[PDB]
């Protein structure tokens, strides 16, 4: 019933291709910009186009959308004649790729059901392994038991298929024919691994993965370790795999402008950052702050640097320090929690192929999160391998394995939250951090604020902490809550994030006399003052001001002072 | 009396349309189909109970599912095609076989020539064995605990998965494996509840308790108050999106010897439906490429008491994870292959 449709339907594409070309000079109104890819592609012919699902869903009101969307499969190759048509009437060795891309709804991994099958998906999760990039046979040149003659044959990405006729009536056999691949295209197939994301995982269950296939150019562009949202079809496997065509590294404006124009935004914002925990502004203040970073970019030679803000707390027992730890993860998307006692993997250990017998690189704890915090619960309880691969994932950006022969190195972005505890749990004042803490001074290094909390007893907060405590044991209190929900707070980080502001000369000069005032009251060298000129840019993004004047660093000294 | 349910439910159904003044409605329901999925049946033990006799009948299962196989998807139907002059033929399952049609037979292929079978384009049904760690209300003397096979199909598939005290129901076939007609996510007489009511009026009740918990040992006031209220639990309250809190506390016992000690330390391990004598661990099982969990001691029991002897004596290794479940209840793994916090 779709011979007739899938012409028809060709005919609706061409058309959606033929009848739109470019006005868009003086951004007037609006045709898309098609013809002008294909006449860009022309010199290049790679033939790896994109088409918005957006921009397509605007035609047949909808209706031209909603059929090709659940017929994918079916309607697939009448597109790519028709697309084939159009480059062969407008322009004069041929493969080609139709990517879609940017689709309304985000679907998640545990929402796949059989009805969907053929259709079209847009797969968004965290990319656990990946397999080296391997030819696809797509189409082969069989050659006759007699003729000797040439047959193109269209394989069905299912298994090695075989003719059934010969075509010239010089035979009429069954028996093999014979395989050839000079007049056969290929096509780079890759296999990688994709899983559900952190932050959408239900209570109890497992976080399950499954197997999507690439091919195309769409290929070696998905980075190990990185948020990865896929857009393709749905292909059985003989299990249910995926194909995709589109990659893309993921991870109001009247409520944003009217927050940035007040001045008050930052005292609400250090008692917004945690609403469940009762006093601690300076563990509020460095948690906001490490959040987002700066600055890092590229250093006058050549090398990256660490832009990165680390935080670390250590107290007494039974405080409200994880309850930090234990909102970061259920607020923040890049945040990966781990126990720290029960811990290669934080440093992203490795795991072998029985293909090649070939190993492939797991993110764990270390990798997992990009451009965020990772939080490390008990971090003096882990081992010593552990902790050095913390220290050479730390010296520089980026995290080395060195497993069967090979060797690599790559950029992981992270902000460890690092929660501790001493020796002998309570906290003396009698000697320094060194000797309580109980870790080597490499590792001890590389960490640009530590937060000491010490209790005992005053009556006057400790009974409006109790009567909060007490307060908060109810069904969905109204103390707890905020001056302002999180719902501007998750769009007003991602503006702050993408600002990139800059000091001065007064800072610079405020700045050297900072760092004799710290270096005053002696470790104290050059990775605190890094410390504190990268915490200098995430306090000039909270409160959104560009050239940052030294009044806002002599917070940061005051927080640097009070530690 | 399933398949003749689904024609009695429409017909019933069509019954009710027919009577009152409608718009289309039965333009869809003509065609559709509806199923019943019975649970509200009494308890059996296990899969020790379960003999040759009761082959083909109902069944249910109380405990915890430990690993999920990734959904399988079956072909309730299959497109064929001749290749040479595509005309499409849609064939359906029986008793599990498919009739793979030989030669075309319309009128403009009338030739005799090899059809080939599509997938891509046909419906399938999704299939998907769990594995479940079976704990009943009452276990035999030396029966240890049992893991079964069970197999979900479509419409029920991501619906059940590791880390919840799962009942099930469905039917037992046959190696034995139980096939499910319905899960259960969520979970006395009225003079019986008279003799409550009576009984708790009283002022001595507080002692009373606490003297009818163990009557063969000594008084223990405040331990047998303690473990009176602890298995009394509290009360249980959690946010919409991101907060949780429950009526818990964790008890500890030191002091002098040879007293009544392991006496409760058994006791409560006879009082409660789950526990262990003594936490698990999640394990990348390569046969069906996923993450499945494999325990038993505290993961088993995510309900109910779990009681540890010498505790002195225990490693420090193994604190760090007591470490979180004192006031936590939670799991966080990080090792070779995973990286999962999870409920305990």
């Amino acid at each position: 019933v779709d011979d007739v449709t899938g012409e028809k339907v060709r005919e609706a594409f061409e058309q959606f291709l033929e009848d739109f070309s470019v006005q868009s000079t003086d951004t007037g109104e609006v045709e898309k910009v098609y013809r002008a890819q294909i006449e860009f592609m022309k010199i290049y012919d790679l033939n790896t186009i994109y088409i918005d699902y957006q921009h397509l869903s605007m035609r047949e009101n909808g209706a031209l959308a909603m059929a090709i969307s659940e017929q994918y499969y079916r309607f697939l190759p009448f597109l790519q004649k028709g697309l084939r048509r159009v480059v062969r009437k407008y322009a004069p060795e041929r493969v080609f790729q139709i990517s879609f891309f940017n689709l309304p709804t985000v679907h998640r991994i545990r929402d796949i059901r059989s009805e969907k099958i053929g259709s079209l998906l847009s797969i968004s999760g965290t990319v656990t392994r990946t397999s080296e990039v391997r030819p696809e046979l797509y189409k082969a040149s069989f050659t006759c038991d007699m003729c000797r003659a040439i047959v193109d044959n269209v394989e069905q990405s299912f298994k090695y298929t075989e003719p059934t006729f010969c075509p010239n009536p010089s035979c009429e056999n069954r028996a093999f024919w014979t395989l050839n691949v000079t007049r056969s295209r290929f096509l780079d197939w890759q296999k990688v691994r994709i899983q559900e994301n952190a932050n959408e995982i239900p209570t109890g269950s497992m976080p399950r993965t499954l197997d999507v296939i690439l091919r195309g150019d769409s290929v070696e562009r998905a980075k190990p370790g990185d948020r990865c949202k896929f857009t393709g079809v749905e292909i059985v496997v003989p299990k249910i795999s995926f194909l995709a065509c589109h990659v893309i590294s993921i991870g109001e404006i009247n409520e944003l402008k009217e927050m940035v124009k007040d001045e008050h935004i930052y005292d609400k914002l250090v008692r917004s950052i945690a609403p469940a925990v009762f006093g601690h502004e300076a563990v509020k203040k460095g948690i906001l702050l490490q959040m987002l970073g700066g600055v890092h970019k590229s250093t006058v030679e050549g090398i990256k640097l660490r832009g990165d803000i680390n935080i670390c707390v250590v107290g007494d027992p039974s405080t409200s320090k994880s309850q930090f730890l234990k909102y970061v993860v259920g607020f923040a998307p890049r945040s990966v929690y781990t126990s720290g006692k029960a811990s290669a993997g934080l440093t992203a250990a490795v795991v072998r192929d029985e293909e090649g017998g070939d190993y492939t690189i797991e993110a764990g704890a270390l990798m997992l999160a990009d451009n965020g915090i990772c939080c490390i619960d008990e971090f003096d309880k882990m081992d010593i391998s552990d902790q050095v691969a913390i220290h050479e994932a730390m010296e520089q950006q980026t995290i080395s394995i060195a497993k069967a022969g090979i060797h690599a190195t790559l950029n992981a972005r992270t902000s460890i939250l690092a929660a501790a505890n001493p020796v002998g749990g309570r906290y003396n004042r009698k000697l320094s951090l060194r000797g309580n803490l109980n870790m080597t001074a490499p590792i001890m290094s590389r960490f640009d604020l530590f937060f000491v909390i010490l209790d005992d007893c005053n009556e006057k907060i400790d009974t409006e902490l109790a009567s909060h405590i007490v307060d908060l044991h109810m069904k969905r209190d109204e103390a707890i809550e905020p001056p302002f929900s999180a719902e501007q707070l998750r769009r007003y980080i991602k503006y702050a994030r993408t600002f990139k502001p800059i000091l001065t000369k007064e800072a610079r000069s405020y700045l050297v006399e900072k760092y004799k005032e710290l270096r005053k009251d002696d470790r104290i060298t050059v990775r605190q003052l890094e410390s504190m000129i990268r915490l200098s840019e995430a306090i000039a993004r909270a409160n959104c001001v560009d050239e940052i004047t030294p009044s806002f660093i002599a917070e940061a000294y005051d927080l640097l002072r009070q530690s | 009396v399933i398949s003749i349910m689904d024609q009695t439910i429409k017909d019933c159904m069509v019954s009710l349309i027919v009577d009152n003044n409608l718009d289309y409605d039965l333009d869809e329901i003509e065609t559709k189909f509806y199923k019943v999925r019975p649970y509200n049946v009494g308890s059996c033990k296990g899969m020790r109970e379960l003999n040759p006799n009761d082959i083909d009948k109902l069944i249910n299962l109380k405990g915890l599912v430990l690993r999920s196989t990734p959904v399988i998807p079956d072909m309730k139907v299959a497109f064929f095609k001749c290749n040479v002059c595509d005309h499409t033929m849609a064939v359906e399952i029986d008793r599990g076989v498919i009739q793979e049609p030989a030669r075309c037979e319309r009128i403009d292929c009338n030739e005799p020539n090899s059809m080939s079978l599509i997938h891509n384009r046909c419906s399938f049904a999704d299939k998907q064995v769990i594995k479940l760690q079976e704990t009943p209300d009452f276990v035999p003397d030396g029966q240890t605990p049992h893991s079964i096979s069970l197999c979900v199909y479509d419409e029920l598939v991501d619906s059940c998965r590791a880390g919840d005290r799962i009942e099930v129901t469905g039917t037992f076939r046959s190696k034995t494996y139980v096939d499910v007609v319905h899960v259960k996510k969520v979970s006395i007489t009225d003079q019986d509840l008279a003799k409550i009511r009576e009984v708790a009026a009283r002022e001595d009740l507080y002692s009373l308790l606490a003297r009818s918990i163990a009557p063969s040992i000594y008084e223990l006031e405040d331990v047998k108050k303690g473990i009176l209220l602890q298995l009394f639990g509290g009360t249980n309250k959690t946010f919409t999106k991101g907060g949780r809190y429950r009526g818990d506390i964790n008890i500890l016992l030191c002091g002098d010897p040879s007293t009544s000690k392991s006496q409760i330390l058994q006791y409560v391990h006879k009082i409660t439906p789950r526990g262990v004598y003594t936490t698990a661990y999640i394990t990348r099982d390569v046969d069906t490429k996923q993450l499945v969990l494999e325990s038993g001691a505290l993961v088993l029991s995510d309900g109910g008491v779990c009681c540890i002897d010498e505790f002195d004596k225990m490693s420090d290794s193994t604190r760090s994870v007591l470490h979180e479940v004192m006031e936590q209840q939670t799991i966080s793994i990080a090792k070779a292959g995973i990286i999962t916090t999870l409920n305990a």
